[PDB]
C-alpha cells in the first residue's frame, strides 16, 4: 500500500538519503568506539554504555566482537542490527576461508559488508542498518589495517578514527596527537585512554566503562585479546600521573 | 490515548504502546448486537447465546451461532457473521488436521490456542485486519474435565469457569463472579439454569424458548448437543416455577 | 568400488588420559601413487582431531565444509567444541547428503576440553555414530585393522605404549593392502601436548 | 518482493528521483577527464584531505579492465556496485568475444544498467555520475561519461560534480590542439582545470594516468607537487 | 496409466440412414480374469453424441467424468450452442494427444458417434491421438473379426437401414463372442438418432455349436 | 461519517465498523431489486431488470444466472462482479462434483461462496465484492432451498428474500404471501405481481421481467420460466397492477 | 539386528542387541539400539542404522515439542502417526525399521513400524535380521498378561536366539520396562557373550616402531 | 494475500526507531516481571493479576519452559509472548537435532533477539511488544538475559521488566548480593513483586519458575503458598 | 589421451603438454595449447572430455582476473589451486559436471613455486612432480628414478626430455612436438617447443 509505505529507498529534493542520515544520528548518540593502528598492533577501545552494576558480562566482550581468526569489530548504533551483521561477517570471512583457503583479506570482508548495507539503502523498502562498525584486522597483503563502515555501505581505511558519541572531539584529538608511522602499541593505548577521557566527560573514564582490545602478530598467529581490568586500570593510572605531571 | 502516524488505521504501536486496530475489532464485536453466555459445571459446560430474528421471512434453522467443531468439541461466535464463520472453518481445519497428525482428538485449550495464534498473526501483520468476532469454545477433556474457553481478535485466549461476550459482557460477566463467588456445586441443571439466567438477567427479556439456542456437553454424554426447542422450553418453565 | 578408488586408512585408539590417531599418507587413483604426503587428519581444535578416509574429494570437502561450520560455531558460542558435539556436527553434515552421500568414514579422536576425558568414535559415510572404548579404525584395509587392535588392545595405556601399539597395527595393516600405505603419520594428544611423528613404513 | 515504481513521472515530464541523483552527483568531488593523443587523463578533488586515512581505501579512481578506468561523482557506495558489475561485465565479455572491451561498450553497460534502475520497480536511480576513460584496440583514446539518467556521450574533457560547470568553462576555453600535445601538457591540462575550483593545489588532486598498452598508473603526491609547481612557473610568466 | 488394470474389450460402431450404432459388451476384465460381468461401457455424452470406450476402465471412467462435467457446463451456459459430435471428437483427440506428449497415455481407444444436423458421426480416437472418421469402427479384436464384415456391406451397400445395421452389428459381436477371449455374452447397444441416445441392454447374442460334434 | 477510516477494507472505523463494506452494500442497493420466494415444490426468482438503452436485445445483462444444474443464482448490484461470483460458484460445483462425486448441497455451495466473497472483505490489496446475490436448488432428498449472499459474506436461509433498491417494500408484499403452502405454478405469479408493485415506472422508465424456478415442477433442473407462463404471470401482474 | 517388545500386565518390555555389521564384519560391539522417543514411549530401531538414528531424533523433538506445547504426556498413537506418515512421505528410501512402545494415559501400546509406512499393533513384535527367532520364542512362550519379571526374561530369550541363531546379531542385550509408574533402561541385561582372555604377551615395547620424523607441539 | 514489502519501522529525523520505544511502552505497561539469579539457580517471577475470578488461572502461564534447563517470562503482550516462545521451542529443537546437546542458554536468547530483529526491519509488520527473560542453567552455571523488543540482549545479575520497573530494579539494586542461595533469591523475587502489587498477593496471582542443576520447573502453587508464608 | 607433465625445482615450476587435438583416429590440430594463463604467474594446465576443458579453464580464468581486477592483488597459486578445486568439486554432483584433468603451475614470492595436481574428482594434490594422460604411467618412473628436489632447470629440461622421448619410443599415440613453459619470479617463460 502506496498510502502507509515510508518510502525508505528513495532520493530528497536536495538529493540526500535521509534514512541513512537519521541512522547516522542514532550512530552519533550511541557508545563511543576509537580504534588506532600501531606499528606493531591495532587496538579497539570502546565506551560501554550499560554500566548499572546488576549486569553480569558473561560473554567475551559486549562491544568487540571477533569476525575470523585474524580480525576484529566493533559497533556503534543499534545491538540488534549490529548482531545480524556481524553474523553476517562472520559468514563472509568463512565463506573466502572456504573458497580459497586462506584468510579473507580486511578490505573484501568490509567491501562485502559495505555491498550488503548499500543493498539495504539501494532497494526493498526496508530500513537501513543503524550499524557503523570499526573493523580491525591484519593480512598478508596490507598487514595491520584499521576500517570504519557507515550505514549507507560507504568505508574507509583509518590509522585512527571514532565513532559514536563525541566522535567528532576525539578525530581532532586524534588529528592532534597522532604521530604517522611511529605509534607503538604502548603510545596508542595510552592515546586511546587520553581520548576516551576527554570524549567520557560525564563518567569520569572509569576502567569499568571502557572495553579495550588489541590485535598484534605473535610467532605467525594473530591474537585477539580484550585487555583485563587489572591492566586497564593501570592504563587509566599512568594517565593520571602524566595528567598530574603536566602540572608541574 | 495519543495517537501520531497510521497507528488507527494500522497495526502499528501508538506512542502508548496501544493498537487501535485490536480495540476496534473488540468494537465490531460489540457490533453485532448479539450477547453470549457460558458456564462450565461439575460435569457439564454450557453456550447460551441470543437468537435474534429480524425479520420472518427468514429460516430460523439456518441463523445459529452454536457451531459443532468437531464430534466433541461446540463453539459459540460473537460479532461480525462472515468473520465467526471464517473462524469456524479454520477451527474445524484445524481440530481435523490435528486429528490426522496426531491420532487424537484436539484439547479445547489446544484448538483455542491455534485459533488465538491466527488472531495474533492477523494483530502483527498490517495488511489485513483483525477479525470483529469472537470464538467460546467448550468440550470435556479426558484428564481435565469440562472446558471453557474464549479467544478474542488480540489473539488473547484463556480457560473460563465462567465467561461472556457481546454487546452485554461485562453485567453479564459480574453476574457470573456473583454466582462464581458462592461456589454451590454446579449441576448440569445449575448450569443451564445459571446461564439462562445470566442471560436474562442482563437483557431483561425472559425469553421464550425460541428466543435463545443452548449447546452442552456432559461428561456421561461427550457429545456436543444442541438443545432444541423442548429442551430449552423445559428448562425455562424449570426457571419460571421457581 | 567407489571407497577403492583412492583407498586409505585411518584409526584412533584410547589411552589413560591420552588418544591417538593415525592415518596413512597415500594419494592414488585405483593403482597409481600421487602424492606420498597426502592429510587426512585434521586438527578440528587444540586436543581434537578428525581422520577422514575415503574418496580424497570428499575426504577435501567434508574436512573444509567442517571447518566452516566449526569455526562458525566457534565464534557464536564462544567456546571450543567438545568432541561428542563435533560428532553430531558431523553425523548432520553426513545426512545432509544422505542421498548424495559423501564417500567418507571419518573418526574423531580428542579430548574433552574440561575434563581431558579421551574420545574416540567412527561414523558411515551417511552420518551413523559409533563411541567406542577401545578403538575406532576406517578405511579399505579395516578388517586388518581390526584384527591387529583386537589381537593388540590393553586398556589404561601410556601414551607410549599407545603410540607403539597404533604404530604396529596401521603398519601391519596396511602393509597387506594394496591401495592404503606409503608412510604413516600419528598424533598422541595428551593433556598438555600434542606429539606428532612419522613412522619408517614400506613405500611399495 | 518490493514493487513500487519509486521513479515516477511528474507533471512537465520530470523524473524527480533521477533530478535528485543528479542533485546528489552536483554535490560530489569534482573529477575531470582529459583524452590526449597517447595518454588519457583523469583527475579527482580530495575533500577528505583528512591525514589519519588511508589513501588507497578511498581512491575515486579504479580500473575497470586493463585498458578501461572510471572516476566518478556522487554516492560512493553506488559507484562501487557498478564498478563491480562494469569489472564482470568487463570480464565476461572478454571471455565470450575473445577481446578486450571497447570503452564504449562498457560505457554502454554502465548506462544502461543506470537506466534500467531509472525505470525499474523498487530501486532508486545510481546517484554517481562516471567518467569511463580508456584505449580501445586499435589505439584510438577514448572518454565517456554516464549521467544517472541514464545518457552516455563522447567527450573531449569533461568535468563532474560540484565545479562541474566552471571547470567545463575552463577546459571549454583550454582545450586546443595545443595542449594535449604531450602527456605533460595534458596532465597539467588536467591539474589546471581541478585548481579552477580546488581549495589547496596539490594536497586536494587526486590523479591517475592510462597511456598505450600500459595500465593505470595513480601519481603519486610528489609527481603531483612537482607538476603544480611547473604550473606555477608558467603562469608565473 | 503407464499399464491397464482392468480392461474393456471391442466397442462397434457402424453408421446408418438417420444415425449411427455402437456396441459394447458389459465386461471389465483384469488380463484373463472376466471379474467385473456388468460394467457399462457407452457413454451418452449429450442428447447428440455418444462414447463407447475400450481400454482401461478407470481412465475410461475419468474421461466420463470430464466430458460429462464439460457438458453440464455447457448446458448451464444457455446460450443456443451445443458441442456437436465433432466437436466432442476434436476434444478428445487433443485430450489423448497432451496426454501421450507427456507419456502418460489414457489407455483407451474410444469411439465416437453422434448425429446433428441431419449427418451421421462415427469418429475414432485412439492413446496415441489417431483420429478419424469411417463408415465403420471396431477397436481392438473387432477390427480383424468384426470389421472385415463391416467393411463387407458398406462397400457394396454404402448406406444402411436402422434394422440393417443393428443386424449387422449384432452378427459381428457374435462372431467377437466365438473368437475373443476377453468378450462377454453380454453386451449393449447405443443408438442416436433425431430422437437422441438410447442404450439398451443387457442384450445377448445368440451361439450355435453344432460342430461341437464334427469335431473329434 | 469517515473519510479517515474508510479507504480499506483492511482498516477498522473507531466504532468497529468496515466502512469499505458498508460501501459496497450502499452500491448493491442502487440497484434493481431481485426477489426470490421459497414455496412447497421449488424456489422461483425474480429480477425487476431494467432496459437502460432500447438499442439492446431482449435478455441483455442477464441477473438469473445458473450456476449448476440444480443451482439458480439471482444477482443484484454490479453486475462485473456478480458473474465473476458465478463463474466462482460453478467452479466450486464443479470442483465438488468432481471430488465427491455427486451434486453439492445448496447449503454447502452458499457457504463456499460466502467464504470466498468474505476473502475480499479483510486486504487492503483487494475490494469487496458490490454485488448480493441469492441461491436455489431443489433436490428430492434435500428440498427447496433459498439463500442469501451479501458483500460482507453472511449466508441464511430464506422462505423469501428481496435484495436491491426495493428490498424493503419487496420483503413487506412478501409477508403477505403463504409461500409455505404454495407450489411454484402461483409463486411465480406472486413474484411477478411483487415486482410490478415494487417497481417504479416514473424514474426507471422501462424493465423486463426475468423470471426462473428450480423444483419439482422441473425435475430439479434450474430452468428460465417458459414464455407461455412468463406472459401469464405479467398479465395478472399487470391487472392486479390495475 | 534383533529387536522385541512385548505388552505385560502393566507396560512394555522392549529388547535389542548390541552388535552394528558393516557387511560380515563386526563395527560395534555394544551399539545402543532402544532410543529414546519421550520419557514414556522409547523405539528400539533396526535396518539402516544412520536412518532410524534420525527418524528416532525427529519426532523426539516433535514430541517433545508437542508435549510442552500440550503441558501433557506423550502419546504413544502420536508418534506412531508422525513414524508412518514421515517414512510413506519418503516411500521407503528410510530403511527404519521399528518397535515403537510406551505407556500413556490410554494404557500400554506396542507398534510395529516397517520402513514403507506400515504399523502393525501387536501385543509382541520382533524385527531386524534376527526377527524370526525371537517371534518363535514369542510364539513358543508368550501368554497374555505377564508380569515384569515374567516378559523381562521372555524379552531376553528373544533377543538370545536372536543372537546364537543369526550372524547379524549379538554381544548383549538390552531391555526398557516402560510401566505407568516408572521406566527401567537396563543397559545391558545380560552379557551371553564374551571375548576370551588373550594368552600370549603381544605387548609394544618403547622402540619398536621407528620414527622417520617427530613434532612436539605444547599446549596450555 | 501479498503483505507489504516496506518497513513500518523507521529512523525517525531525532534518529530513533519510534516503535521500538513504543514496544518498549508496551512492555512497561504490563504485568511486573522480576528475574533474580542465585548462585545455584535463577528465578522468574511475575504477577498473575486476573481481571475476575472467572479466569481459571491453571489455563494459561506466564512462565513457560522452553528446554528442560531454560525457561522465560515476559511483560508486555500475551500472545507476543506466545508467539516468542513458540519459536524459542522450535530453535531449540533445531539446536539439539543439529548438535544433540542441549541448546546453550545463550544461544537460545541469540536466535530469539535475532527473530525480534527480524520483525524490527522485515516488511509490514510492527516489533513484538514483550521484554523476555529468559533464564537456564548450562555448563554448571546459572544464567539470566532480557531481550527487549528490538532484540537487544543483557546479561542481567537481577532485574525486574513490567509496571514500577525502575523501582523494582532499585530495591534489587540495594537487596541483591553475590552469595544468595536460590531460596533467598525466591524471597527476594517476591518481595521484589510485592513491591509493586497492589492488594493481597496469593498463589494464584503470581506465577513463579526457577532453574537449577535440576533443570527448569515451574513453582507449583502450593510451594508458592509455603514460600508466600515465610514472610 | 592427452599428455601433460610437471617438474617443481627450488625456484621454478617447467611444464610441459602435447600439442595434438585429435577427434578421430586423425589429428585434427597439431599445434594445440593446452595452458591456460589465469595470472601472470599461473599456469592452468587442462586436459579431459572436450568441450568441458575450454569452458572450466576460461571459468577459472575469468574469476582469477576478476579478483585481480576486483583487489589489486593476485591470487596465490595455493589460492587459485583451493578455488579451482571447490569449483570442480561443487560442479562433481551437479547436472552439468566437468571432466577435466588439471595441473596448476605458480610461483609466489613467499610460497615459492607450486605445482598442484587434480583430479577429475577434484581431488587436489601438491606434488613434485605430476602428470597426466596415459603417458604419465610410462613418464612417472623415470620422474621418480632421476628428480631430485635441488634440480637446475636445465636438467629439468633434460629430464622432460627423457620423458618425451620414453613416449615416442614406448607410447602407441603420436605426440610429435610438445609445449613447454616455465614459470619463475619473472613470470611465465615460453620455452622452445621439443619436436622430434
Ligand atoms: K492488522
Amino acid at each position: 500500500s502506496r498510502r502507509y509505505d515510508s518510502r525508505t529507498t528513495i532520493f530528497s529534493p536536495e538529493g540526500r538519503l535521509y534514512q541513512v542520515e537519521y541512522a547516522m544520528e542514532a550512530i552519533g548518540h550511541a557508545g563511543t568506539c576509537l580504534g588506532i593502528l600501531a606499528n606493531d598492533g591495532v587496538l579497539l577501545a570502546a565506551e560501554r554504555r550499560n554500566i548499572h552494576k546488576l549486569l553480569d558480562e558473561v560473554f567475551f566482550s559486549e562491544k568487540i566482537y571477533k569476525l575470523n581468526e585474524d580480525m576484529a569489530c566493533s559497533v556503534a548504533g543499534i545491538t540488534s542490527d549490529a548482531n545480524v551483521l556481524t553474523n553476517e561477517l562472520r559468514l563472509i570471512a568463512q565463506r573466502y576461508l572456504l573458497q580459497y583457503q586462506e584468510p579473507i583479506p580486511c578490505e573484501q570482508l568490509v567491501t562485502a559488508l559495505c555491498d550488503i548495507k548499500q543493498a539495504y539503502t539501494q532497494f526493498g523498502g526496508k530500513r537501513p542498518f543503524g550499524v557503523s562498525l570499526l573493523y580491525i584486522g591484519w593480512d598478508k597483503h596490507y598487514g595491520f589495517q584499521l576500517y570504519q563502515s557507515d550505514p549507507s555501505g560507504n568505508y574507509g581505511g583509518w590509522k585512527a578514527t571514532c565513532i559514536g558519541n563525541n566522535s567528532a572531539a576525539a578525530v581532532s584529538m586524534l588529528k592532534q596527537d597522532y604521530k604517522e608511522g611511529e605509534m607503538t602499541l604502548k603510545s596508542a593505548l595510552a592515546l586511546a585512554i587520553k581520548v576516551l577521557n576527554k570524549t567520557m566527560d560525564v563518567s569520569k573514564l572509569s576502567a569499568e566503562k571502557v572495553e579495550i582490545a588489541t590485535l598484534t602478530r605473535e610467532n605467525g598467529k594473530t591474537v585477539i585479546r580484550v585487555l583485563k581490568q587489572k591492566e586497564v586500570e593501570q592504563l587509566i593510572k599512568k594517565h593520571e600521573e602524566e595528567e598530574a605531571k603536566a602540572e608541574r | 490515548g495519543s495517537s501520531a502516524g497510521f497507528d488507527r488505521h494500522i497495526t502499528i504501536f501508538s506512542p502508548e504502546g496501544r493498537l487501535y486496530q485490536v480495540e476496534y475489532a473488540f468494537k465490531a464485536i460489540n457490533q453485532g448486537g448479539l450477547t453470549s453466555v457460558a458456564v462450565r459445571g461439575k460435569d457439564c459446560a454450557v453456550i447460551v447465546t441470543q437468537k435474534k430474528v429480524p425479520d420472518k421471512l427468514l429460516d430460523s434453522s439456518t441463523v445459529t451461532h452454536l457451531f459443532k467443531i468437531t464430534e466433541n468439541i461446540g463453539c459459540v461466535m460473537t460479532g461480525m457473521t462472515a468473520d465467526s464463520r471464517s473462524q469456524v472453518q479454520r477451527a474445524r481445519y484445524e481440530a481435523a488436521n490435528w486429528k490426522y497428525k496426531y491420532g487424537y482428538e484436539i484439547p479445547v485449550d489446544m484448538l483455542c490456542k491455534r485459533i488465538a495464534d491466527i488472531s495474533q498473526v492477523y494483530t502483527q501483520n498490517a495488511e489485513m485486519r483483525p477479525l470483529g468476532c469472537c470464538m467460546i469454545l467448550i468440550g470435556i477433556d479426558e484428564e481435565q474435565g469440562p472446558q471453557v474457553y474464549k479467544c478474542d481478535p488480540a489473539g488473547y485466549y484463556c480457560g473460563f469457569k465462567a465467561t461472556a461476550a457481546g454487546v452485554k459482557q461485562t453485567e453479564s460477566t459480574s453476574f457470573l463472579e456473583k454466582k462464581v463467588k458462592k461456589k454451590f456445586d454446579w449441576t448440569f441443571e445449575q448450569t443451564v439454569e445459571t446461564a439462562i439466567t445470566c442471560l436474562s438477567t442482563v437483557l431483561s427479556i425472559d425469553f421464550k424458548p425460541s428466543e435463545i439456542e443452548v449447546g452442552v456437553v456432559t461428561v456421561e454424554n461427550p457429545k456436543f448437543r444442541i438443545l432444541t426447542e423442548a429442551e430449552i422450553d423445559a428448562h425455562l418453565v424449570a426457571l419460571a416455577e421457581r | 568400488s567407489i571407497m577403492s578408488y583412492n583407498g586409505g586408512a585411518v584409526m584412533a585408539m584410547k589411552g589413560k588420559n591420552c588418544v591417538a590417531i593415525a592415518a596413512d599418507r597415500r594419494f592414488g587413483i585405483q593403482a597409481q601413487m600421487v602424492t606420498t604426503d597426502f592429510q587426512k587428519i585434521f586438527p578440528m581444535g587444540d586436543r581434537l582431531y578428525i581422520g577422514l578416509a575415503g574418496l580424497a574429494t570428499d575426504v577435501q570437502t567434508v574436512a573444509q565444509r567442517l571447518k566452516f561450520r566449526l569455526n562458525l560455531y566457534e565464534l557464536k558460542e564462544g567456546r571450543q567444541i567438545k568432541p561428542y558435539t563435533l560428532m553430531s556436527m558431523v553425523a548432520n553434515l553426513l545426512y545432509e547428503k544422505r542421498f548424495g552421500p559423501y564417500y567418507t568414514e571419518p573418526v574423531i579422536a580428542g579430548l574433552d576440553p574440561k575434563t581431558f576425558k579421551p574420545f574416540i568414535c567412527s561414523l558411515d559415510l551417511i552420518g551413523c555414530p559409533m563411541v567406542t572404548d577401545d578403538f575406532v579404525v576406517s578405511g579399505t584395509c579395516a578388517e586388518q585393522m581390526y584384527g591387529m587392535c583386537e589381537s593388540l588392545w590393553e586398556p589404561n595405556m601410556d601414551p607410549d605404549h599407545l603410540f607403539e601399539t597404533i604404530s604396529q597395527a596401521m603398519l601391519n595393516a596396511v602393509d597387506r593392502d594394496a591401495v592404503s600405505g606409503m608412510g604413516v603419520i600419528v598424533h598422541i594428544i595428551e593433556k598438555d601436548k600434542i606429539t606428532t611423528r612419522t613412522l619408517k613404513a614400506r613405500m611399495d | 518482493s518490493y514493487d513500487r515504481a519509486i521513479t515516477v513521472f511528474s507533471p512537465d515530464g520530470h523524473l524527480f528521483q533521477v533530478e535528485y541523483a543528479q542533485e546528489a552527483v552536483k554535490k560530489g568531488s569534482t573529477a575531470v577527464g582529459v583524452r590526449g593523443r597517447d595518454i588519457v587523463v583523469l583527475g579527482v578533488e580530495k575533500k577528505s584531505v583528512a591525514k589519519l586515512q588511508d589513501e588507497r581505501t578511498v581512491r575515486k579512481i579504479c580500473a575497470l579492465d586493463d585498458n578501461v578506468c572510471m572516476a566518478f561523482a556522487g554516492l560512493t557506495a553506488d559507484a562501487r556496485i557498478v564498478i563491480n558489475r562494469a569489472r564482470v561485465e568487463c570480464q565476461s565479455h572478454r571471455l565470450t568475444v575473445e577481446d578486450p572491451v571497447t570503452v564504449e561498450y562498457i560505457t554502454r553497460y554502465i548506462a544502461s544498467l543506470k537506466q534500467r534502475y531509472t525505470q525499474s520497480n523498487g530501486r532508486r536511480p545510481f546517484g554517481i555520475s562516471a567518467l569511463i576513460v580508456g584505449f580501445d584496440f586499435d589505439g584510438t583514446p577514448r572518454l565517456y561519461q554516464t549521467d544517472p539518467s541514464g545518457t552516455y556521450h563522447a567527450w573531449k574533457a569533461n568535468a563532474i560534480g560540484r565545479g562541474a560547470k566552471s571547470v567545463r568553462e575552463f577546459l571549454e576555453k583550454n582545450y586546443t590542439d595545443e595542449a594535449i600535445e604531450t602527456d605533460d601538457l595534458t596532465i597539467k591540462l588536467v591539474i589546471k582545470a581541478l585548481l579552477e575550483v580546488v581549495q589547496s593545489g596539490g594536497k586536494n588532486i587526486e590523479l591517475a594516468v592510462m597511456r598505450r598498452d600500459q595500465s593505470l598508473k595513480i601519481l603519486n603526491p610528489e609527481e603531483i607537487e612537482k607538476y603544480v609547481a611547473e604550473i606555477e612557473k608558467e603562469k608565473e610568466e | 496409466t503407464q499399464n491397464p488394470m482392468v480392461t474393456g474389450t471391442s466397442v462397434l460402431g457402424v453408421k446408418f440412414e438417420g444415425g449411427v450404432v455402437i456396441a459394447a459388451d458389459m465386461l471389465g476384465s483384469y488380463g484373463s480374469l472376466a471379474r467385473f460381468r456388468n460394467i457399462s461401457r457407452i457413454m451418452r455424452v449429450n442428447n447428440s453424441t455418444m462414447l463407447g470406450a475400450s481400454g482401461d476402465y478407470a481412465d475410461f471412467q475419468y474421461l466420463k467424468q470430464v466430458l460429462g462435467q464439460m457438458v453440464i457446463d455447457e448446458e448451464l451456459l444457455g446460450d443456443g450452442h451445443s458441442y456437436s459430435p465433432r466437436a466432442i471428437h476434436s476434444w478428445l483427440t487433443r485430450a489423448m494427444y497432451s496426454r501421450r506428449s507427456k507419456m502418460n497415455p489414457l489407455w483407451n481407444t474410444m469411439v465416437i458417434g453422434g448425429y446433428a444436423d441431419g449427418e451421421s458421426f462415427l469418429g475414432y480416437v485412439d492413446m496415441l491421438g489417431v483420429a478419424y472418421e469411417a463408415p465403420s469402427l471396431a477397436t481392438g479384436y473387432g477390427a480383424y473379426l468384426a470389421q472385415p464384415l463391416l467393411r463387407e456391406v458398406l462397400e457394396k451397400q454404402p448406406v444402411l437401414s436402422q434394422t440393417e445395421a443393428r443386424d449387422l452389428v449384432e452378427r459381428c459381436m457374435r462372431v467377437l463372442y466365438y473368437r475373443d477371449a476377453r468378450s462377454y455374452n453380454r453386451f449393449q447397444i447405443a443408438t442416436v438418432t433425431e430422437k437422441g441416445v438410447e442404450i439398451e441392454g443387457p442384450l445377448s447374442t445368440e451361439t450355435n455349436w453344432d460342430i461341437a460334434h464334427m469335431i473329434s | 461519517i469517515g473519510t479517515g477510516y474508510d479507504l480499506s477494507a483492511s482498516t477498522f472505523s473507531p466504532d468497529g465498523r468496515v466502512f469499505q463494506v458498508e460501501y459496497a452494500m450502499k452500491a448493491v442497493e442502487n440497484s434493481s431489486t431481485a426477489i426470490g420466494i421459497r414455496c412447497k415444490d421449488g424456489v422461483v426468482f425474480g429480477v425487476e431488470k431494467l432496459v437502460l438503452s432500447k438499442l439492446y436485445e431482449e435478455g441483455s445483462n442477464k441477473r438469473l444466472f445458473n450456476v449448476d444444474r440444480h443451482v439458480g443464482m439471482a444477482v443484484a448490484g454490479l453486475l462485473a462482479d456478480a458473474r465473476s461470483l458465478a463463474d466462482i460458484a460453478r467452479e466450486e460445483a464443479s470442483n465438488f462434483r468432481s471430488n465427491f462425486g455427486y451434486n453439492i448441497p445448496l447449503k454447502h455451495l452458499a457457504d463456499r461462496v460466502a467464504m470466498y466473497v468474505h476473502a475480499y472483505t479483510l486486504y487492503s490489496a483487494v475490494r469487496p465484492f458490490g454485488c448480493s446475490f441469492m441461491l436455489g436448488s431443489y433436490s428430492v432428498n434435500d428440498g427447496a432451498q433459498l439463500y442469501m449472499i451479501d458483500p460482507s459474506g453472511v449466508s441464511y436461509g430464506y422462505w423469501g428474500c428481496a435484495i436491491g433498491k426495493a428490498r424493503q417494500a419487496a420483503k413487506t408484499e412478501i409477508e403477505k404471501l403463504q409461500m409455505k403452502e404454495m407450489t411454484c405454478r402461483d409463486i411465480v405469479k406472486e413474484v411477478a405481481k411483487i415486482i410490478y408493485i415494487v417497481h417504479d415506472e416514473v424514474k426507471d422508465k422501462a424493465f423486463e421481467l426475468e423470471l426462473s424456478w428450480v423444483g419439482e415442477l422441473t425435475n430439479g433442473r434450474h430452468e428460465i420460466v417458459p414464455k407461455d407462463i412468463r406472459e401469464e404471470a405479467e398479465k395478472y401482474a399487470k391487472e392486479s397492477l390495475k | 539386528t534383533t529387536i522385541a517388545g512385548v505388552v505385560y500386565k502393566d507396560g512394555i518390555v522392549l529388547g535389542a542387541d548390541t552388535r552394528a555389521t558393516e557387511g560380515m564384519v563386526v563395527a560395534d560391539k555394544n551399539c545402543s539400539k532402544i532410543h529414546f522417543i519421550s520419557p514414556n514411549i522409547y523405539c528400539c530401531g533396526a535396518g539402516t542404522a544412520a536412518d532410524t538414528d534420525m527418524t528416532t531424533q525427529l519426532i523426539s523433538s516433535n514430541l517433545e515439542l508437542h508435549s510442552l506445547s500440550t503441558g501433557r504426556l506423550p502419546r504413544v498413537v502420536t508418534a506412531n502417526r508422525m513414524l508412518k506418515q514421515m517414512l510413506f512421505r519418503y516411500q521407503g528410501y528410510i530403511g527404519a525399521a521399528l518397535v515403537l512402545g510406551g505407556v500413556d494415559v490410554t494404557g500400554p501400546h506396542l507398534y510395529s513400524i516397517y520402513p514403507h509406512g506400515s504399523t502393525d499393533k501387536l501385543p509382541y513384535v520382533t524385527m531386524g535380521s534376527g526377527s524370526l527367532a525371537a517371534m518363535a520364542v514369542f510364539e513358543d512362550k508368550f501368554r497374555p498378561d505377564m508380569e515384569e519379571e515374567e516378559a523381562k526374561n521372555l524379552v531376553s530369550e528373544a533377543i538370545a536366539a536372536g543372537i546364537f541363531n543369526d550372524l547379524g546379531s549379538g554381544s548383549n542385550i538390552d531391555l526398557c520396562v516402560i510401566s505407568k509408574n516408572k521406566l527401567d533402561f537396563l543397559r545391558p541385561y545380560t552379557v551371553p557373550n564374551k571375548k576370551g582372555t588373550r594368552l600370549g604377551r603381544y605387548r609394544c615395547e618403547k622402540g619398536t616402531t621407528a620414527v622417520l620424523t617427530e613434532k612436539i607441539t605444547p599446549l596450555e | 494475500e501479498r503483505g507489504y514489502s516496506f518497513s513500518l519501522t523507521t529512523f525517525s529525523p531525532s534518529g530513533k526507531l519510534v516503535q521500538i520505544e513504543y514496544a518498549l511502552a508496551a512492555v512497561a505497561g504490563g504485568a511486573p516481571s522480576v528475574g533474580i539469579k542465585a548462585a545455584n539457580g535463577v528465578v522468574l517471577a511475575t504477577e498473575k493479576k486476573q481481571k475476575s475470578i472467572l479466569y481459571d488461572e491453571r489455563s494459561v502461564h506466564k512462565v513457560e519452559p522452553i528446554t528442560k534447563h531454560i525457561g522465560l517470562v515476559y511483560s508486555g503482550m500475551g500472545p507476543d509472548y506466545r508467539v516468542l516462545v513458540h519459536r524459542a521451542r522450535k530453535l531449540a529443537q533445531q539446536y539439539y537435532l543439529v548438535y544433540q546437546e542441549p541448546i546453550p542458554t545463550a544461544q537460545l536468547v541469540q536466535r530469539v533477539a535475532s527473530v525480534m530483529q527480524e520483525y524490527t526491519q522485515s516488511g509490514g509488520v510492527r516489533p513484538f511488544g514483550v521484554s523476555l527473560l529468559i533464564c537456564g542453567w548450562n555448563e554448571g552455571r546459572p544464567y539470566l538475559f532480557q531481550s527487549d523488543p528490538s532484540g537487544a540482549y543483557f546479561a542481567w545479575k537481577a532485574t525486574a521488566m513490567g509496571k514500577n520497573y525502575v523501582n523494582g530494579k532499585t530495591f534489587l539494586e540495594k537487596r541483591y548480593n553475590e552469595d544468595l542461595e536460590l531460596e533467598d533469591a525466591i524471597h527476594t523475587a517476591i518481595l521484589t513483586l510485592k513491591e509493586s502489587f497492589e492488594g493481597q498477593m496469593t498463589e494464584d496471582n503470581i506465577e513463579v519458575g526457577i532453574c537449577n542443576e535440576a533443570g527448569f520447573r515451574r513453582l507449583t502453587p502450593t510451594e508458592v503458598k509455603d514460600y508466600l508464608a515465610a514472610i | 589421451m592427452e599428455y601433460l607433465i610437471g617438474i617443481q625445482g627450488p625456484d621454478y615450476v617447467l611444464v610441459a603438454s602435447d600439442r595434438v587435438a585429435a577427434s578421430n583416429i586423425v589429428q585434427m590440430k597439431d599445434d594445440h595449447d593446452k595452458m591456460f594463463k589465469m595470472s601472470e604467474k599461473i599456469l592452468l594446465l587442462c586436459v579431459g572430455e572436450a568441450g568441458d576443458t575450454v569452458q572450466f579453464a576460461e571459468y577459472i580464468q575469468k574469476n582469477v582476473q576478476l579478483y585481480k581486477m576486483r583487489n589489486g592483488y593476485e591470487l596465490s597459486p595455493t589460492a587459485a589451486a583451493n578455488f579451482t578445486r571447490r569449483n570442480l568439486a561443487d560442479c562433481l554432483r551437479s547436472r552439468t559436471p566437468y571432466h577435466v584433468n588439471l595441473l596448476l603451475a605458480g610461483y609466489d614470492e613467499h610460497e615459492g613455486p607450486a605445482l598442484y595436481y587434480m583430479d577429475y574428482l577434484a581431488a587436489l594434490a601438491k606434488a613434485p612432480f605430476a602428470a597426466h594422460g596415459y603417458g604419465a604411467f610410462l613418464t612417472l618412473s623415470i620422474l621418480d628414478r632421476y628428480y631430485t628436489p635441488t634440480i637446475s632447470r636445465e636438467r629439468a629440461v633434460e629430464l622432460l626430455r627423457k620423458c618425451l622421448e620414453e613416449l615416442q619410443k614406448r607410447f602407441i599415440l603420436n605426440l610429435p612436438t610438445f609445449s613447454v613453459r616455465i614459470i619463475d619470479k619473472n613470470g611465465i617463460h615460453d620455452l622452445d617447443n621439443i619436436s622430434f
